[PDB]
DNA sequence: TTTTTTTTTTTTTTTT
């Protein structure tokens, strides 16, 4: 309405809105900025695309964080949880596939059974939070394949034959295999996920917990901060109301591509595939790169012309998409 | 429940200089040699003492005791004692505490209260396995957070084992081991079908003893025990034994000095308690 | 018995039985018309004809019953029409029921307790079936709980109910034809038949015949097999051409059940050396003694299909042979 | 239980507050029938304390609790040690390792249209779990205790049934190590069967052991058998029942009174020493019984708090945070 | 069913050292061949030892193992027509409820199962968990207990039982212990007044002896077969199987034999022998009771109220062999090569 | 219902030279090449034709599709497409399916269908099958052969028609296919139900630029418009309603020969004999597509061809069953 | 104020 529009009129014309945003995403954890950076993107979505030719494809992005022990994982989910107009939580040992996505329940009263919603259903143009995904049973896991890309769900038990319309956004975490990352196996060792599920995810942060006397002086010196104080250490962010007032305006403006910019990001994918080809290399494999992956950098370009209340993308929006796909790779190779 | 015309000969008992051994010649009498073995069962019959700190502890009362025709000892067993039961894990409910459909169920560790329980291929019961009687038979205590469920179960009661690794560090001693007596046995089921003490009197001497008498070291038994103890452990160090197993010394001083109803346990009882204690 | 049969039928539908009675090569005649649209497997054909022929099933002095039944398996390598064996006697026999073996229960396929105005038993298959063909598809997949539930009734017959309550008994009598796949999903000519096929012992023991089917590679048959299938499928029912039509078969079945054969000496003289053959052979685990029953009853079928009321040694040597094919 | 303060026992608790060594004449009346493992029982001391749960306006929770896990040679009163917390704690919910399904341990879905069953770690929701046996649950098991001792919260989605709930508890927990006896020749993470993510969650991790020893076995000894001497005060010889250290049910009420009535705040003179001892334990090479994550950060933060608690102090000052460093340093490394 | 007041005097006529036993024995389903040591147990099982009281039971219970086909499962379907009352229950056609007790209303009632309708005859089962354990419990002392519907009670039994097997979900073996070739605990196995196993030993001259014997009665039972029926009992049993639910009935319910005590001696030395050279390589007083039941089954058998000492001859020939089973491979011939004079050393 | 304008227009492009690869083009528009996957699932929707014998058996064109492969390959979207394209179906997954709910249900005491029974006379979708449970893919044995189910369960014990064509969609047993392992252990379905199938596919995502310059410069570009030749969607579904009913193509004594002599060819090298069951539907389909009423040498040809190409027959090695991964698609 | 299979899906602990 024109009075949501009187308040972040304010915040667009004070500027650098990205930046902001990002780092306003739980100033209760230090660093990761990067990663704020692609969490905020999960919250605007990309564009959902029916083709007159019948075909639809998904809008919805889905996020990896990968990574070490006690690095924020869990704070996080459970930040984008409260952030988001819809999210819900939920954990990998405390939940079955069937009610993560929905379930036949035989008696609540007659002998007659019934289909009820699980997690995914309640997240509805909403978040579902999969924390501790690598400890989810593979049968479990396997289940959601299904929604992160075909938006819908279908089921066919006992008498009920049904779809539900399910419409969501995941945002998983889990550590590697072994606990924490190992660089003598590959990063596919460590990160111990099927391809095919692994395809799922529009980025995967290998974010890793590396020791550093400078660096760990400065958490400590932030940490201490949110304890002596629940302030934030020092910039001032966003309260989470006139966040959700800015997402949600944001949500409904659909950024169009254009050609020179299709023409760039074609150039991209090519030398994704190319370097696939040649880099199954294992200590630098991620497996490789593929047409959900293309859409992937459709989806993250086209959330950022959001954010900046584009009419259309532009290529100052491709050139950052690419980025964060390329620094989740790089938080290793770095090391 | 006793009275003055029958807890006068438990006096008599308690004044003869040979007692114990009127106790193990009492004993699945039928059953010949066997002496430390049948010594084991008497103590675990007498038991300690419990006791409870200022600082909330609990100490255990219960003796524990493990064995390598001898089932006769743990069938005579669920007849002498106060309270028995006895099982190999026959049970097929489970020994200790074992979940069902949930709802529990108490095994013979649970059943059994002061008093003793009997297990004669203690190897072979695997019937809700040796995990769940580490926590039973050294805490008194079996504990279950299962299927919504959550209980303590209490297990106040003793161990007596047969068998044939980790369980030995739960057993407080071991130990191990003609014709004429077939033919004897033999011709007692042939006659079904075609000192002299006994069950009459030794089960009601043994509540006695339980109820009234509850001895404690005197120090110059401290004394002894304690450099005992370290002389084990130098020798055990030069070419093991522990806190484990000084305790369980402790208790059995203890039930020693009880068959007599002492109210104190001297270098006698320690001199039988400490050479029990070197055949294992 | 025959004399109510004979004054059932007519004489204009006695005349036409009249002369395949008086025919010579009836036996491979009959056995040359079953399921027709199925190529080679002559010896499953034989097979399954013998079976809806029956045995004398009979008592001893003794009360115990010997059982006249007989219990077909046809185990096989995908794409070999044993299935179609049990569709073509499920669509003849008289008192037929099919059932497959894993979308079935151990209650759908004997005795089920159920209720109504209290307890009460309903039929399963070997109930709505005595005096006929109770085929078993996929009987590999079948519940192992549940395999049990046959092995029950077929050499004890006698489906026995113990509970719910209603403590109840039942004869069925009936015959089995049961198809399965090996293991692993092709025949490991290497393996036992045990172990080809996961079940129990004692379940394989007291079938009669276990043709085991292998998909011969032989040109000479592929050519000929090919061209078969595409005449069903390019002039149908004109392109099988049996002997004899299914309902002039019948009353030659309904009459030949009639005759209860009989052994001669020589009979008896005979099968004790084919016994002996048999068992020098395995020199255990699939001649028992079960095994000397099942050839005295493929003996009396096989003089049931000649309408002979005594056993030749030459019918003996007819059973034996498929004992002998059996086992691969 | 609950204990009920009076102005007596308030006036006697603030003036021994004031007493020089405090922690030390508290953390001696914690088990005091168990011998010399003093280290151990100065941490429960902290454990009962607490320390200050933190949640800011944006929603986000910070934990507020210690947990310490135990692992060490058989008879070592590492069991026994839990078997007194159990005893002296408000609110205690008992457990072992094979005594436990990771259901029954958090939470179970049950038939009633269902119902969500609250597991022993849903109970204790502000007081203590006691873990026997640790090492014996199942990776499967352990999986269920993840979700609790860091966000404090159990959540379901099975059946139809989604939901949080609170588990505001303390663990401590206790373990042998792989091979029965502690391995002191091979590293920690090779007697240590637990994945590091579960090491991490555990803010102490005390390795104890049996060492032969002649004045120590002897000293022990003597220490058993005076308690095996022992009479309650009515009693007598043979009859059966039925450097200062304080009486355990002032002892109760002192822990009590510290955790109504007092929230420290941290000092920035202690948090120049918390920051000082995180960045040198974490960066320097020596061998450590865990790894050193971002939540050891939050231990030393924490200990310094529940000090500061024991000391009825309103802030957390140096003197807090150099024994919580101390404390932290003999449980990582080894021995001072 | 019962005698009558000739066949009473005919009974202690036909009772005769002329092997009145041995006729018996020969008589168990005489259209089965061979496997006599089958038979002995059967004619045992059927005559029964006589309870004692106080605790000692008369019921002799028996376990048929074998290597399948081998007239074991046929054996048990004779006995349900030759015991006076005997119940046959398909060891998996029954619920456990069906072989304990049941509860409807009528008002609220309770009534019995298989092991209720079995009541000093013979139960009749098959095919060795919570309905096997139901056995367990049946071993001891012959009585169930129950506490459905409130109804806190017993209910006895008192019944000798005969159990069929398969072992192994397969054949047979001699490679390891018969403790093994079933999953069933030693208790039972020491409760079992015998234990037989049957192997398919592949003699081309045994073979050759069923065939005979068994196509004969193919013919002999062949409806193409009121009085020729008489000729047609054909001696295959020499006592007429008319007389024998007669003759076990009287053995059972006039006698009530009893044991000569100065022979008795010889008992007690044969147990220590047995018992020294068992555990030279285990046996027990459930072994000694055996001995004893079955040797007053054995009066019953030549229709004595006074037990004779080839009772126990034949007893002990009974009891001794089914040891040897035990371990077999890596024993037996060292069994046999001290046991040989007690078994048949006559 | 058709008139006498519209039969003139299915005239009309029947007629057509580029009518197979015109209708299969036309059945999912937004798919990018996967020609060989569109060419079979056409013939899919027509089927062959269905005959009864007045003794011998029941027989049908019900055609079942097998699309194996690697992630990211169009897989589900081309099961979106024929779901919303069969004039009856069903589309599920593989484990949102009990046994139960893929056929019929005990209730009350009645019967209810399942997924199948649901979805006769049409396609019937079932995704990611490969990871449906043994008990589950179990049922479909006898239903894929002999086009019925039969129960026997308390009080019901019944047959059900149950004509329906599957499609299915799997991934190999290492979620990307493996070239080390042969082809049979890469797809990891038992022989039983492999052999099934009429049609087994590989979609394989072999990296080649000169062809992912066209795959992204074609997926890009329906970004270029909001709400962004080829036969209307009405009409087709109309030209395949009508040729499954006034069409029944007869075999002609000319296609006998090469329906044999490819068999022997195929079976010398397994080609079991359901491969000659599939060639005989699929040849009738493929007349059937072109309104002929009888089935020539030229229809053979392609079925054949069809088969070959499907499996990546050409490409695989004619021994240990390996592939060589520069022999597809050159 | 008290129970029996048999068919079904989802949960939970128990055994090779
Ligand atoms: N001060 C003490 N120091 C050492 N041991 C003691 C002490 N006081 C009692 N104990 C004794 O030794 C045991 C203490 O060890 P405890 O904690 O019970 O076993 P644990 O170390 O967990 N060993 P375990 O259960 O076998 O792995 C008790 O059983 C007591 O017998
Ligand atoms: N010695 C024998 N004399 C006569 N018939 C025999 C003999 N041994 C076996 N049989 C025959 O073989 C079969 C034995 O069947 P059965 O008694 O059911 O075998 P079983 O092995 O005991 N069966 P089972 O317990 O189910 O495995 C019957 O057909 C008998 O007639
Ligand atoms: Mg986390
Ligand atoms: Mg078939
Ligand atoms: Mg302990
Ligand atoms: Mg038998
Ligand atoms: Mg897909």
């Amino acid at each position: 309405t024109s009075d949501v529009e009187e308040r972040v009129m304010e915040l667009i014309t004070s500027g650098d809105v990205y930046n902001r945003l990002a780092k306003s995403i739980a100033p209760e954890i230090y660093g990761n900025l990067d990663v704020k950076k692609a969490l905020l993107l999960l919250l605007v979505g990309g564009v959902d695309k029916r083709v007159g030719d019948g075909m639809k494809i998904r809008g919805d992005i889905n996020v990896c964080l990968m990574g070490d022990p006690g690095v924020a994982k869990s704070q996080l989910l459970k930040a984008i949880c409260k952030i988001s107009p819809r999210g819900v939580y939920t954990t990998g040992k405390g939940s079955s596939g069937v009610g993560l996505t929905a379930a036949v329940m035989k008696d609540p009263v007659t002998d007659e059974m019934i289909l009820e919603g699980g997690a995914l259903v309640l997240a509805d143009n909403g978040i579902c939070c999969i924390d501790e995904f690598d400890k989810m049973d593979e049968s479990d896991r396997t289940a959601i394949h299904e929604v992160m890309e075909q938006q819908t769900i279908s089921i066919s038990k006992a008498g009920i034959n049904t779809t539900l319309n399910a419409r969501t956004s995941i945002l998983a975490a889990a550590n590697p295999l072994y606990g924490r990352y190992n660089p003598r196996l590959s990063p596919l060792d460590n990160i111990n996920l099927p391809a095919a599920l692994l395809s799922r995810f529009d980025i995967l942060f290998l974010m890793l917990d590396i020791p550093s006397r400078d660096d760990d002086e400065k958490l400590a010196e932030h940490v201490t901060y949110v304890h002596m104080h629940n302030k934030q250490p020092d910039f001032t962010p966003v309260e989470p109301s006139k966040m959700r007032e800015y997402i949600a305006y944001a949500k409904t403006k659909r950024p169009v591509m254009s050609e020179a910019v299709n023409d760039y990001v074609v150039q991209a994918y090519i030398r994704l595939r190319q370097d696939s080809k040649r880099e199954m290399d294992s200590k630098f494999s991620f497996g490789q790169a593929t047409p959900r992956t293309l859409l992937g950098i459709i989806r993250l370009s086209q959330a950022l012309a959001k954010l900046r209340l584009a009419d259309m993308v532009d290529i100052d929006d491709v050139e950052e998409a690419l980025r964060l796909v390329r620094v989740s790779k790089e938080s290793l190779y770095q090391e | 429940m006793f009275t003055e015309e029958e807890e006068e000969e438990f006096l008599q008992l308690s004044r003869n200089p040979k007692l114990y051994e009127i106790l193990t010649n009492s004993i699945a009498p039928s059953i010949f040699g066997n002496e430390d073995i049948k010594k084991a069962i008497v103590c675990l019959l007498m038991g300690g003492s419990k006791k409870i700190l200022p600082d909330g502890m609990r100490l255990r009362g219960d003796i524990n005791v493990l064995l390598l025709a001898k089932s006769q000892l743990l069938k005579f067993v669920e007849k002498v004692s106060p309270i028995a039961v006895y099982t190999s894990g026959k049970g097929a409910a489970g020994l200790t505490a074992s979940v069902q459909r949930f709802y529990l169920e108490g095994g013979a560790m649970v059943l059994a209260d002061g008093g003793v329980v009997c297990i004669d291929e203690f190897d072979k019961m695997r019937d809700e396995d040796r995990v769940a009687i580490h926590e039973a038979m050294e805490q008194q205590t079996i504990s279950i957070a299962k299927a919504g469920i959550t209980t303590v179960l209490n297990s106040r009661t003793s161990v007596l084992a047969a068998a044939n690794t980790t369980i030995l560090s739960r057993f407080d001693m071991i130990f191990i081991v003609n014709e004429e007596r077939d033919i004897s046995i033999a011709n007692h089921v042939i006659n079904i079908h075609t000192s002299e003490i006994s069950i009459e009197k030794m089960k009601r001497y043994i509540t006695y003893c339980r109820l009234k008498c509850a001895p404690r070291l005197s120090p110059q038994a401290a004394e002894k025990l304690s450099s005992n103890f370290v002389t084990i452990r130098k020798q055990l160090l030069i070419n093991p034994i522990t806190i484990r197993q000084l305790e369980a010394i402790i208790r059995i001083t203890e039930s020693l000095a009880k068959l007599e109803l002492s109210p104190i346990a001297q270098e006698r009882h320690v001199d039988e308690a400490i050479r029990l204690f070197q055949a294992s | 018995d025959q004399e109510v049969f004979l004054n059932s039928l007519s004489s204009d539908e006695i005349n036409e039985l009249k002369e395949m009675v008086k025919d010579e090569h009836i036996y491979d005649k009959l056995v040359r018309s079953i399921a027709p649209a199925v190529f080679g497997h002559e010896a499953v054909k034989k097979g399954i004809l013998l079976q809806m022929l029956g045995g004398v099933h009979k008592s001893t002095v003794e009360g115990i019953k010997l059982r006249g039944d007989i219990n077909i398996c046809v185990v096989g390598d995908p794409s070999t029409s044993k299935s179609q064996f049990l569709k073509y006697v499920v669509g003849f026999a008289p008192r037929s029921v099919y059932t497959s073996g894993k979308a079935s229960s151990a209650a759908g396929l004997t005795a089920a307790v159920v209720r109504d105005e209290d307890y009460t038993i309903e039929a399963g298959a070997l109930m709505l079936a005595d005096n006929g063909i109770c085929c078993i598809d996929e009987f590999d997949k079948m519940d192992i709980s549940d395999q049990v539930a046959i092995h029950e009734a077929m050499e004890q017959q006698t489906i026995s109910i113990a509970k719910a309550g209603i403590h109840a008994t039942l004869n069925a009598r009936t015959s089995i034809l049961a198809a399965a796949n090996p293991v692993g999903g092709r025949y490991n000519r290497k393996l036992s038949l045990r172990g080809n096929l996961n079940m129990t012992a004692p379940i394989m023991s007291r079938f009669d015949l276990f043709f085991v089917i292998l998909d011969d590679c032989n040109e000479k048959i592929d050519t000929e097999l090919a061209s078969h299938i595409v005449d069903l499928h390019m002039k149908r029912d004109e392109a099988i051409e049996p002997p004899f039509s299914a309902e002039q078969l019948r009353r030659y079945i309904k009459y030949a059940r009639t005759f209860k054969p009989i052994l001669t000496k020589e009979a008896r003289s005979y099968l004790v050396e084919k016994y002996k053959e048999l068992r020098k052979d395995d020199a255990s685990y699939r001649i028992t003694v079960r095994q000397l029953e099942s050839m005295i009853r493929l003996s009396e079928a096989i003089a049931r299909a000649n309408c002979v009321d005594e056993i030749t040694p030459s019918f003996i040597a007819e059973a034996y042979d498929l004992l002998r094919q059996s086992i691969i | 239980a609950r204990q009920m303060l009076t102005d007596f026992d308030i006036r006697n608790i603030n003036k021994l507050s004031k007493k020089k060594d405090i922690f030390d004449i508290l953390s001696q009346s914690l088990a005091p029938s168990i011998y010399g493992h003093d280290h151990i029982k100065k941490a429960i001391l902290l454990m009962l304390m607490g320390g200050v749960e933190k949640n800011l306006e944006n929603g986000s929770h910070l934990r507020g609790d210690i947990n310490i896990l135990m692992v060490g040679d058989p008879s070592t009163a590492k069991s026994q040690l839990l078997r007194f917390v159990l005893n002296t704690a408000s609110l205690a919910i008992a457990t072992t390792g094979r005594g436990s399904s990771g259901v029954g341990l958090t939470a179970a879905v049950t038939t009633d249209e269902r119902r969500l069953e609250a597991g022993a770690m849903v109970l204790a929701d502000r007081g203590v779990v006691c873990i026997d046996e640790f090492d014996k649950m199942t990776d499967v098991d352990r999986v269920a205790i993840h979700e609790v001792m860091e966000q404090q919260t159990v959540t379901i989605a099975k059946a139809g049934i989604h939901t949080t709930l609170n588990a505001r508890c303390s663990v401590i927990a206790a373990a042998n190590p792989v091979f029965g006896q502690y391995d002191v020749n091979r590293d920690p993470h090779q007697n240590i069967a637990l994945p590091d993510s579960l090491l991490s969650r555990f803010d102490l991790l005390f390795v104890v052991t049996d060492d032969i020893n002649e004045i120590r076995d002897r000293s022990i000894s003597e220490h058993v058998l005076r308690t095996h001497r022992y009479l309650p005060p009515g009693y007598l010889e043979g009859e059966p029942v039925r450097p200062k250290l304080v009486t355990i049910p002032f002892l109760r009420k002192y822990v009590q009174y510290a955790k109504e009535r007092v929230i420290p705040q941290l000092t920035q003179e202690a948090i120049n020493v918390i920051v000082k001892n995180y960045t040198d334990l974490r960066n320097d090479d020596n061998t450590k019984k865990s790894p050193i994550t971002a939540r050891t950060l939050e231990t030393l933060i924490r200990l310094a708090t529940a000090h500061a608690k024991v000391r009825l102090s309103k802030t957390v000052n140096k003197v807090d945070a150099k024994v919580a460093a101390n404390l932290l340093r003999f449980a990582l490394l080894g021995e001072d | 069913f019962s005698w009558t007041e000739e066949e009473e005097r005919e009974f202690r006529k036909i009772s005769r050292d002329r092997g009145i036993i041995d006729k018996i024995i020969s008589s168990m389903a005489p259209s089965i061949y061979g496997h006599r040591d089958i038979k002995t147990a059967v004619a045992c099982s059927l005559f029964g030892g006589v309870p004692k009281n106080v605790s000692i039971r008369g019921d002799i219970n028996v376990l048929l193992l074998g290597d399948p086909g081998t007239a074991k499962s046929q054996i048990l379907k004779y006995v349900e027509k030759t015991a006076h009352r005997a119940v046959f229950a398909t060891g998996q056609g029954a619920s456990a409820v069906g072989l304990t007790a049941s509860v409807r209303k009528d008002e609220w009632t309770l009534e019995g199962g298989a092991l209720v309708l079995a009541d000093k005859g013979v139960c009749l089962i098959d095919e060795f968990d919570q309905d096997r354990t139901s056995i367990h419990e049946a071993m001891e002392q012959q009585s169930i207990s129950i506490s459905k519907a409130g109804i806190v009670t017993t209910l006895q039994a008192r019944c000798s039982i005969i159990a069929a097997a398969n072992p192994n979900g397969g054949r047979y073996n001699s490679t390891l212990p018969l403790a093994q070739n079933v999953s069933l605990t030693e208790p039972i196995l020491s409760r079992f007044d015998i234990l037989c196993v049957v192997r398919d030993l592949v003699d081309e001259e045994a073979d050759e002896r069923l065939a005979t014997f068994v196509v004969d009665s193919h013919v002999r039972s062949h409806p193409e077969n009121l009085q020729r029926q008489r000729k047609k009992e054909e001696e295959i049993s020499p006592i007429p199987q008319e007389l024998l639910m007669k003759y076990i009935h009287y053995a059972r319910t006039k006698i009530y034999p009893k044991l000569h005590q100065m022979d008795m001696d010889k008992v007690s030395r044969v147990y220590a022998d047995l018992r020294r050279e068992s555990i030279s390589t285990p046996i027990t007083v459930r072994h000694l009771e055996s001995i004893l039941r079955i040797a007053e089954s054995f009066a019953k058998m030549r229709l004595s109220e006074f037990v004779s000492s080839y009772d126990l001859d034949r007893a002990i020939k009974v009891v001794v062999d089914s040891f040897v089973d035990a371990q077999k491979v890596s024993v037996r011939r060292q069994l046999r090569r001290s046991f040989a004079i007690y078994t048949l050393g006559h | 219902q058709i008139t006498d304008q519209d039969l003139a227009k299915i005239r009309e492009v029947a007629a057509r030279e580029d009518l197979y690869s015109l209708l299969a083009r036309s059945i999912a528009p937004s798919i990018y090449e996967l020609e060989d996957v569109k060419k079979g699932i056409l013939l899919q929707l027509f089927g062959g034709t269905n005959k009864t014998f007045t003794k011998g058996g029941r027989y049908r064109g019900d055609i079942n599709i097998l699309l194996c492969g690697d992630p990211s390959t169009s897989k589900s979207q081309i099961l979106q497409y024929v779901h919303k394209i069969t004039p009856r179906g069903v589309y599920t997954s593989g484990k949102g399916s009990s046994a139960v709910g893929l056929t019929a249900y005990i209730t009350r005491l009645v019967l209810e269908s399942g997924a199948l029974v649901l979805s006769d006379g049409g396609v019937c979708c079932i995704d990611e099958f490969d990871k449906m449970s043994d008990s589950t893919r179990s049922v479909l044995h006898e239903v894929m052969e002999q086009q019925t189910i039969s129960i026997a369960k308390a009080g019901i014990i019944t047959t059900l028609n149950a004509r329906s064509s599957i499609l299915a969609s799997a991934n190999p047993i290492g979620s990307r296919y493996n070239p080390n392992l042969p082809v049979t252990e890469n797809i990891d379905l038992p022989p039983p139900l492999l052999s099934r199938f009429d049609l087994v596919y590989l979609v394989l995502d072999k990296v080649d630029e000169k062809n992912d310059r066209e795959l992204a410069k074609h997926l890009t570009n329906l970004y270029l418009e909001d709400k962004p030749d080829v036969l209307p969607v009405e009409f087709l579904t109309m030209y395949i309603s009508y040729a499954k009913e006034h069409i029944h193509p007869i075999i002609t004594e000319a296609a006998k020969t090469e329906l044999v002599r490819a068999y022997v060819g195929m079976r010398k090298m397994t080609a079991t004999t359901r491969q000659l069951e599939s060639m005989i539907r699929l040849a009738e389909a493929h007349a059937k597509m072109k309104l002929k009423n009888v089935v020539e040498l030229e229809d053979v040809q392609e079925a054949v061809r069809l088969i070959r190409s499907a499996i990546k027959d050409y490409a695989t090695d004619p021994k240990t069953g390996k592939i060589d991964m520069n022999l597809v698609q050159t």
